[PDB]
């Protein structure tokens, strides 16, 4: 997640389509997004680390959220009304099929819907940012960098601390 | 020189000719080759309606006369 | 009928031009691209703050003079009456009163902007 | 192919308008800006080429960084460049804008406007003549001609 | 067929707007010892096309602080009213033969005033706000002066119908009849159309593009098109009102040619004035009309009320 | 900003459109010229003066050369001094053209700008012929001038001087008696003689206020 | 009267060889003047002069349609002129290369090259000096 | 001596008062401005048809730099570093060593064209007329690095523009 990302922008761009369609209301999906600067710093450190030659690293954020809580926090930071509703999986897949006929960059696809519904895996054995020397940056600190653009003039100047952190699942 | 301004002015003039000439041609075409009737008052509008009624073809510009009375 | 049709035509053409403008070209908008313009530096305050209007009195006088022109507009038909003497007298009465209002405001410095 | 032919002709059409309708931002620094004024002067009239100065960065296509860029001025130049909408091109003019110029080893000079904004054309001189800047503008136009955005999209 | 007539009125007007852009460029160039556009096509004839394509293929942006609803409406209103002002003009046959063919023009102009106001206010920028208030002041001044001048000139005519204006000017010209009102009306049309020396709402030297500072790409091109269409329309209105061409019912093409020539002469005079003169200051413009034009305008209105009565030359009502 | 000369930040406090205070922020074109001069030699520091007021180049060069010659206790030859005076007056014409035309452009008049800038192009041709650089000549140096005039420069300067009074007259036909220009410029920025002297104004400011002073 | 000027225009149409040549010169040079041919170089560029025109427009060049390996029918550069015609065109002298050829040297390039920027022929900077410090080379024979 | 620019006063006689009133009501000076603008419209423009017509220049013109040679083909530069010493912008870097034949010749001669101020001191200080500022000025590049010249690039410029540079030096060397 970052300024030019897909994740936060994709979740914050559902304003135009009325409410927010979620599979099982987003109650069965757990995700821990990772900060772009943290990913880049880890990539740079892996180059300079001599004993990371043939390894596999997992880069995840410090907090795990339910999908519903994450989208609710995204809309709260963007200061947009949040109106979620459950959409059955086959209907959401058909909707994604409709949107992928765009010759240009599609807004959403069936694979994107599948990935959004899928929960992030837990891989304790693989190393991570703490092993590469990077402290993972929590979402609550850098969320305002991405979601301030999605606000209106009414709430443009609202401060970072004005929105409570989302309910984590740890 | 200064005469290279003329072609742009000529094109603009040609563009400005089109509205009035087109309107005149459409008026003549849709009014039986005559000027579109100007009805600024109820009397002239009633004249147009009577012309429609007497024509028998529901067109006011179709004019009937002595050959029609007899 | 025709006037409504041509109003619809003009509005539809303008809306289609807006749609073409906002959907044909490539869009790449970020926070700094859409920021307000203040000649390269950030604005000190907000553009929604009160903005002093030094000609407030002239606007009210404009309201009254708009009423005056509203009264004076039907003159071309008023010249077709038989009572030409009365019509001319009342038209000149209205115009003289308008001139007197302008003269009073000018002499009392209502036309001078606030400092 | 029909599709490749259509996109090639469409790309030529689009690049022609942008090539022949350059609207530089009214933006000059230091001595190099006077040569822009002499370029706009009757002797080397820029308007005949389709090059018209506009004041608002929103209504501008090209930024001519003409003159010395200082540390106190760099944020403003970056801000106006950002506020200029795409497609946007940059022509740096003179040694100060190219590199450091006469003031390269100065505490209050940015050694090159390309440290701040991506530069498309570099015009060398101190100051480059109006003819030199006109040559740079024509070179920028030729660079625009070689862009193939629809051709990149079709084969993407 | 009426839709075909509407299209024939609309599209050539936009073409004339683009080539007026080109003509103004070249005229100013040759008055300033330059050449103007002569590279894009033969004598620069493709320059308007290149500029239009560039503007409509460039990215438009909406400011973060802008009110988007009124940000989009303003160019729509401006262009729609600029195109709508052309429907009652007789050349020599109007598209829409309104009985009150002048009050419609006044009302639509007063409505087109709000386009720049709403564009400036919606932009949520200080220069746009300043341009909007300059528009307010300019509208005040030219509105009152235009109203009285038009009342007097049409009082010489008999009604508010432009075909009746043609019939009135069959023999001689309203410029001969009422040249002082003609000069003041020309100044008022300059102020109404926001041309130099009264380009205060978009004063480039004092403000960075004024009310349209935040407008780019297509929406800006719509403001430019509306401005130039208003320029041509007001010059055509002045030509019809003061320079009456002879009309032959059987061959109405001669009237169209004369009308277009007079309109082009007046538009070139507009460009000539812009090249020649500096810019006013909006308080000086307000004091120019209220303190100089308005008294003389009232005096001339009284004179033109009294003249037909005292000379037994009151025009026919119909 | 078009009227801010590109590199001036003027923080203004406005009540409506009336000005309450002006707070010019300068230094956006600060380069450290004096420090660099301290680090350069006397010959290597002349172009710094050449680039200080880039509308009076040979005038800045002449001032620096006079300072260095005064410190050196030497004297330029008479031909060098005459060349310096001639090109100083040519540069004064250049600067006054630029000033008046940009003033009229900020006010709303551009055709005088274009005409007088064609004249400026001719004077740039003179500069380039005498020095090789169109504006930043670096021609006047401590001790005289770098090189002698070419064998047609005096005749061309005579032709230009002969055909320039008409240009000035055409400029005056457009602004001097124009009522709009008089409205814009008359009684604007009035400075008294005592205030000008105390604030340290020099040249055209003092002479406009009425002070009979010319160096 | 304007009749004489119209005749001059028609002569320029005929002077260029007809409608085809007139249009070709008009659409690639934006000027349809005719003047004496001073000369032509090896690359196809033609050079004309007309002293009746004011200083600045009394010498001009019609660029070739193909230079080296580039199709230069439309995209004409200001750097395509070789040095001698460049000097004559920019009026550093009144003597054309045809009348006054320059001195011939064994090192001067035979074929002029225009601005090669943006092409695989562009200049790329590098250090022209060798390595200052020589590293020690350990022996290839083990000590043990 | 001195003169007053604005110190006149208008005569108050009836004819002059009426003339001023006519000028106020009938915009005489505005018509004069229109007439001047119309005159300029009917005049001939000064625009040259670039790039087919080039602006005038002089043999003293300072353009792109070049390294010259003797007619024998030997390089003129003797690595004396006078240009490097006198360069106001420190845009010249020179490193030399004895050549295979013992000549005093440079191995590195770099000029930074983004740092040079084109002041011409290097060609003044050269005692062998090796470094010159040639007549070319149309050498704008699309990348920054292309403007960091070295000895090979400057020698190529000298070989490319040798005829014109030699002609200009012959024309202007009696004033130096
Ligand atoms: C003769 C006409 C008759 C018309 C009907 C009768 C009218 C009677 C008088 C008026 C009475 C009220 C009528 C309108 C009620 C609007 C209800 C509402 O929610 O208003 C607040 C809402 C907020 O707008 P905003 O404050 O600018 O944006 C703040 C959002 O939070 C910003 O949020 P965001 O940025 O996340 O969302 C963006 C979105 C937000 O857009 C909206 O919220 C506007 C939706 C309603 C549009 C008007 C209907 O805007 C867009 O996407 C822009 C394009 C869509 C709008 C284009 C312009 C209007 C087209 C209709 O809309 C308005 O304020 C509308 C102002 C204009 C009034 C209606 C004018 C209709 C004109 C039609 C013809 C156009 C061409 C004319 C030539
Ligand atoms: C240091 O800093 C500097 C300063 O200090 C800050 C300075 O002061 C200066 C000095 C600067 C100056 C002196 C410059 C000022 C002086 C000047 C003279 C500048 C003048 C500027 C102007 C006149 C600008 C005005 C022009 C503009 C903005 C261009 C706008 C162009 C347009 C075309 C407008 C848009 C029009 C449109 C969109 C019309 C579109 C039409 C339609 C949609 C109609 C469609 C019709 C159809 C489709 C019909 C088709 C029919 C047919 C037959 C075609 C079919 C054929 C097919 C092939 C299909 C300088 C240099 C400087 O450096
Ligand atoms: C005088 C007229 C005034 C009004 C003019 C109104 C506009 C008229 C414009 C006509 C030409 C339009 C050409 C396409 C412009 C694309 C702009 C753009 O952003 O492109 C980049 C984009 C680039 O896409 P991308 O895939 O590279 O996007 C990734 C971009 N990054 C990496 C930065 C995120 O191209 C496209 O999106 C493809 C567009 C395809 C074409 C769309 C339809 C055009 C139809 C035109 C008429 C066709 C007529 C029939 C064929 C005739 C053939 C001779
Ligand atoms: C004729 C009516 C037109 C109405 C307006 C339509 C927009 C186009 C206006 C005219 C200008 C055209 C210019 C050239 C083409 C570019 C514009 C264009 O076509 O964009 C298309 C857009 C383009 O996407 P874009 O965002 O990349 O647009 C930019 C385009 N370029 C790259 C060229 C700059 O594509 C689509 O819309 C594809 C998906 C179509 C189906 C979904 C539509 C939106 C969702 C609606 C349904 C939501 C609920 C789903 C479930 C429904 C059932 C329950
Ligand atoms: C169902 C339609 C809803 C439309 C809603 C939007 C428009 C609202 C105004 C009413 C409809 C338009 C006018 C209909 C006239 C019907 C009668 C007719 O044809 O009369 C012939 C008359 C003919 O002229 P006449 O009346 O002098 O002559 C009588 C007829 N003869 C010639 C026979 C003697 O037409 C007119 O007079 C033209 C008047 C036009 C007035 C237009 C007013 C509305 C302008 C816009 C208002 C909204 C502004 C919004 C601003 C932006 C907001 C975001
Ligand atoms: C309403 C919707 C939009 C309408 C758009 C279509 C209407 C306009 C049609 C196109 C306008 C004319 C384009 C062609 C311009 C020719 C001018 C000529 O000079 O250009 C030459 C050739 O033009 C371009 O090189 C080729 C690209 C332009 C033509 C594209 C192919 C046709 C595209 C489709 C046109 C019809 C549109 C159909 C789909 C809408 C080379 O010029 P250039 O080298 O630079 O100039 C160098 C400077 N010189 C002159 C001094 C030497
Ligand atoms: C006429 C309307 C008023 C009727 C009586 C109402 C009295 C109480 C209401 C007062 C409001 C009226 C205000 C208008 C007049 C007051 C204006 C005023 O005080 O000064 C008038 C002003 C002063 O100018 P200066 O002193 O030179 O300025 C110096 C600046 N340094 O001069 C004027 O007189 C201008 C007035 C012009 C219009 C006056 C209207 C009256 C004229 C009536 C003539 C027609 C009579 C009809 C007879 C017909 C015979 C056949
Ligand atoms: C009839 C055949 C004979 C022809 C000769 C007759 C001509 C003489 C007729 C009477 C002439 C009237 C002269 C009065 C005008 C002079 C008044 C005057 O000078 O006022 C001074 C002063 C100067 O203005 P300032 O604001 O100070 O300028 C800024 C300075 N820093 O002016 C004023 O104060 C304003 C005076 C009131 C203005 C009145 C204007 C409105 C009335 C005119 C409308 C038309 C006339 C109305 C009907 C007239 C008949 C009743
Ligand atoms: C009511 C229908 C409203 C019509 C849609 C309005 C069109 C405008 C949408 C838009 O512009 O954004 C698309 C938006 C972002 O793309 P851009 O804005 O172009 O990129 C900038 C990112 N910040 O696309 C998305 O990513 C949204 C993803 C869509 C997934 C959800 C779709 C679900 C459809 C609704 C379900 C109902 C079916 C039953
Ligand atoms: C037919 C229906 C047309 C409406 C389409 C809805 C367009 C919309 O949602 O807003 C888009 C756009 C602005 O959105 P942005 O945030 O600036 O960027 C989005 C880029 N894709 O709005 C418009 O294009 C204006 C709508 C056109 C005129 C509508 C009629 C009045
Ligand atoms: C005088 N200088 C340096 C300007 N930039 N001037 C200007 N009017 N833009
Ligand atoms: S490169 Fe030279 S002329 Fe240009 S701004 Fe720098 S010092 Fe001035
Ligand atoms: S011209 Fe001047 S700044 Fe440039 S390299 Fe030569 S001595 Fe250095
Ligand atoms: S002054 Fe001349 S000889 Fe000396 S190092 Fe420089 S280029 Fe070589």
């Amino acid at each position: 997640f970052g300024r030019e990302d897909r994740f936060l922008n994709y979740f914050a761009s559902m304003r135009w389509f009325g409410g927010v369609p979620l599979i099982s209301l987003g109650k069965e999906t757990v995700k821990q997004p990772v900060y772009i600067v943290d990913v880049s710093k880890g990539i740079i450190n892996a180059i300079k680390d001599p004993d990371a030659k043939g390894k596999t690293f997992a880069f995840v954020g410090p907090n795990r959220y339910l999908l519903f809580d994450l989208v609710q926090y995204i809309f709260a930071v963007a200061y947009r009304p949040f109106l979620p509703y459950p959409l059955p999986h086959f209907a959401y897949r058909w909707v994604g099929r409709l949107f992928e006929v765009s010759p240009f960059e599609p807004w959403t696809t069936r694979d994107k819907v599948e990935r959004v519904h899928m929960s992030d895996m837990t891989l304790p054995h693989l190393p991570g940012l703490e092993d590469l020397g990077i402290q993972a940056t929590p979402l609550e600190l850098k969320a305002i960098e991405v979601l301030r653009r999605h606000r209106t003039y009414r709430w443009l100047t609202s401060e970072m601390e004005d929105v409570k952190p989302a309910k984590t699942v740890n | 020189m200064w005469f290279e301004i003329l072609p742009g002015i000529a094109v603009m003039a040609a563009c400005l000719f089109i509205p009035g000439m087109a309107t005149a041609h459409i008026h003549k075409f849709t009014n039986g080759g005559k000027e579109k009737r100007v009805a600024h008052f109820s009397y002239q509008w009633n004249l147009m309606e009577r012309d429609r009624c007497i024509s028998g073809v529901n067109r006011y510009h179709v004019t009937k006369g002595l050959e029609n009375i007899d | 009928m025709n006037i409504m049709l041509t109003l619809l035509t003009n509005v539809t053409l303008a809306s289609l031009l807006v749609l073409i403008a906002f959907w044909l070209p490539q869009l790449n908008a970020y926070s700094e691209k859409t920021s307000p313009y203040e000649c390269g530096f950030d604005p000190m305050g907000s553009a929604r703050l009160p903005f002093s209007m030094k000609f407030f009195l002239v606007a009210i006088t404009f309201l009254l003079f708009d009423l005056e022109i509203a009264l004076l507009l039907p003159l071309p038909w008023a010249s077709q009456t038989n009572n030409l003497k009365t019509m001319l007298t009342m038209a000149l009465f209205l115009l003289i009163l308008l001139a007197a209002s302008l003269a009073y405001e000018w002499t009392q410095k209502g036309l001078e902007w606030a400092e | 192919s029909r599709g490749e032919y259509v996109v090639a002709k469409l790309d030529d059409l689009v690049n022609w308008a942008r090539r022949s309708s350059l609207w530089p931002m009214t933006f000059g620094l230091a001595c190099c800006a006077v040569e822009m004024m002499h370029m706009a002067a009757p002797r080397y009239d820029m308007d005949r080429f389709g090059v018209v100065f506009r004041a608002s960065p929103r209504q501008s296509d090209v930024m001519i960084v003409a003159g010395t860029l200082t540390n106190k001025m760099a944020p403003a130049l970056r801000k106006v460049y950002d506020q200029m909408p795409e497609p946007r091109y940059v022509v740096s003019m003179g040694s100060c804008a190219n590199g450091g110029g006469y003031y390269h080893y100065s505490y209050s000079v940015v050694r090159g406007c390309d440290r701040i904004v991506p530069v498309d054309i570099y015009v060398p001189g101190c100051p480059p003549t109006a003819e030199a800047l006109l040559y740079g503008i024509l070179q920028l136009q030729r660079k625009i001609k070689r862009e193939k955005r629809l051709r990149i999209w079709y084969r993407r | 067929m009426f839709m075909i007539n509407i299209l024939s009125l609309i599209i050539p007007i936009l073409l004339a707007v683009a080539f007026l852009t080109l003509v103004e460029r070249k005229v100013l160039g040759y008055m300033q010892l330059r050449k103007g556009p002569n590279v894009v096509g033969p004598y620069g004839l493709l320059q308007p096309i290149a500029d239009a394509l560039k503007l409509f293929t460039k990215e438009p942006l909406r400011p973060a602080t802008s009110s988007i609803s009124m940000f989009i409406i303003a160019p729509i209103l401006a262009l729609s009213l600029a195109l709508t002002m052309w429907v009652p003009l007789p050349m020599p046959y109007p598209l829409i033969n309104m009985n009150l063919g002048v009050l419609f023009m006044l009302a639509m102009s007063s409505l087109a005033v709000y386009s720049i106001l709403w564009s400036g206010w919606a932009s949520n920028s200080k220069y746009a706000l300043i341009g909007a208030l300059r528009a307010v002041a300019q509208t005040i001044s030219y509105e009152v002066t235009l109203a009285i001048i038009l009342l007097s000139v049409l009082l010489m005519n008999g009604s508010y119908t432009l075909s009746t204006l043609i019939t009135t000017q069959e023999h001689i010209w309203m410029i001969f009849t009422s040249w002082p009102l003609a000069m003041m009306w020309f100044i008022s049309t300059l102020a109404e159309t926001n041309r130099a020396p009264f380009d205060l709402t978009e004063g480039e030297s004092e403000l960075v593009s004024g009310f349209n500072v935040e407008y780019a790409a297509g929406p800006f091109a719509m403001f430019f098109m509306a401005e130039y269409a208003n320029i041509i329309m007001m010059n055509a209105f002045t030509a019809i009102l003061f320079l009456g061409a002879s009309h032959d019912p059987h061959t109405p093409e001669l009237y169209t040619i004369n009308f277009v020539l007079k309109t082009l002469a007046l538009t070139i005079t507009f460009l000539w004035i812009r090249a020649s003169y500096p810019r006013f200051r909006y308080d000086q413009l307000m004091h120019l009309l209220w303190k100089s034009f308005l008294p003389l305008t009232l005096a001339l209105c009284m004179w033109h009320i009294s003249l037909p009565i005292m000379t037994a030359s009151i025009p026919p009502q119909s | 900003h078009p009227a801010a000369h590109g590199v001036l930040r003027l923080v203004m406090e406005l009540s409506g459109e009336m000005v309450r205070k002006c707070d010019p922020h300068i230094g956006l074109l600060h380069r450290g010229t004096e420090k660099l001069i301290e680090y350069k030699t006397y010959l290597q520091a002349l172009p710094y003066f050449d680039r200080l007021d880039y509308v009076s180049m040979m005038c800045n060069e002449q001032a620096y050369s006079l300072a260095v010659e005064k410190l050196l206790n030497i004297q330029p030859p008479p031909r060098a001094q005459w060349i310096r005076v001639l090109f100083g007056e040519i540069t004064r014409l250049l600067n006054h053209i630029m000033a008046v035309t940009t003033h009229a452009l900020d006010i709303g008049a551009m055709t005088p700008f274009f005409w007088m800038f064609e004249e400026r192009e001719k004077m740039f041709e003179f500069y380039e012929r005498v020095s090789g650089a169109r504006m930043h000549a670096a021609y006047i140096r401590p001790g005289g001038v770098h090189q002698d005039l070419p064998l047609g420069l005096l005749d061309d300067i005579y032709e230009f001087s002969k055909n320039f009074s008409f240009r000035i007259d055409e400029l005056e036909e457009m602004l001097t008696n124009n009522r709009i220009w008089r409205n814009r410029t008359v009684d604007i920025g009035v400075v008294t003689a005592e205030d000008a002297l105390n604030y340290g104004f020099s040249g055209v400011m003092l002479r406009g206020s009425g002070i009979q002073w010319d160096l | 009267e304007l009749v004489q000027v119209l005749r001059r225009g028609l002569q320029q149409v005929s002077g260029h060889g007809g409608l085809r040549g007139y249009l070709r010169v008009l659409f690639r040079a934006n000027d349809v003047r005719v003047g004496t041919l001073v000369g032509e170089d090896k690359y196809g560029n033609k050079y004309y002069e007309d002293n009746k025109q004011f200083f600045g427009r009394h010498r001009w060049v019609i660029y070739t349609t193909e230079m080296n390996g580039r199709d230069t029918f439309w995209d004409v550069d200001g750097s395509m002129v070789p040095p001698e015609w460049h000097r004559w065109l920019h009026c550093m002298t009144d003597d054309p290369p045809t009348t006054k050829p320059p001195t011939a040297r064994k090192y001067i390039w035979t074929n002029h090259k225009f601005n090669v920027s943006g092409t695989p022929q562009q200049y790329v900077p590098y250090s022209t000096t060798r390595k200052k410090i020589q590293e020690w080379v350990p022996p290839s024979t083990p000590y043990k | 001596t001195y003169k007053f620019v604005n110190m006149r006063e208008p005569s108050m006689d009836m004819k002059s008062v009426t003339d001023r009133a006519a000028q106020t009501l009938l915009w005489t000076e505005l018509v004069r401005g229109l007439g001047m603008t119309l005159s300029y419209l009917f005049r001939e423009p000064a625009t040259i048809n670039y790039p087919f017509e080039k602006g005038p220049l002089s043999p003293r013109f300072r353009g792109e730099h070049a390294l010259r040679r003797y007619p024998s083909g030997e390089e003129r530069c003797i690595a004396c570093k006078l240009c490097e010493a006198v360069c106001p912008a420190q845009a010249i870097t020179i490193e030399a060593e004895p050549r295979a034949d013992g000549s005093r010749r440079t191995t590195r001669y770099d000029i930074d064209m983004t740092k040079c101020i084109y002041c011409g001191f290097c060609q003044e200080a050269c005692p062998v007329d090796a470094i010159v500022e040639g007549p070319n000025f149309e050498f704008s590049t699309e990348t920054h690095e292309e403007l960091l010249y070295n000895k090979e690039k400057l020698l190529n410029n000298g070989d490319k523009w040798e005829a014109e540079i030699a002609a200009n030096i012959q024309a202007d060397y009696l004033y130096r």
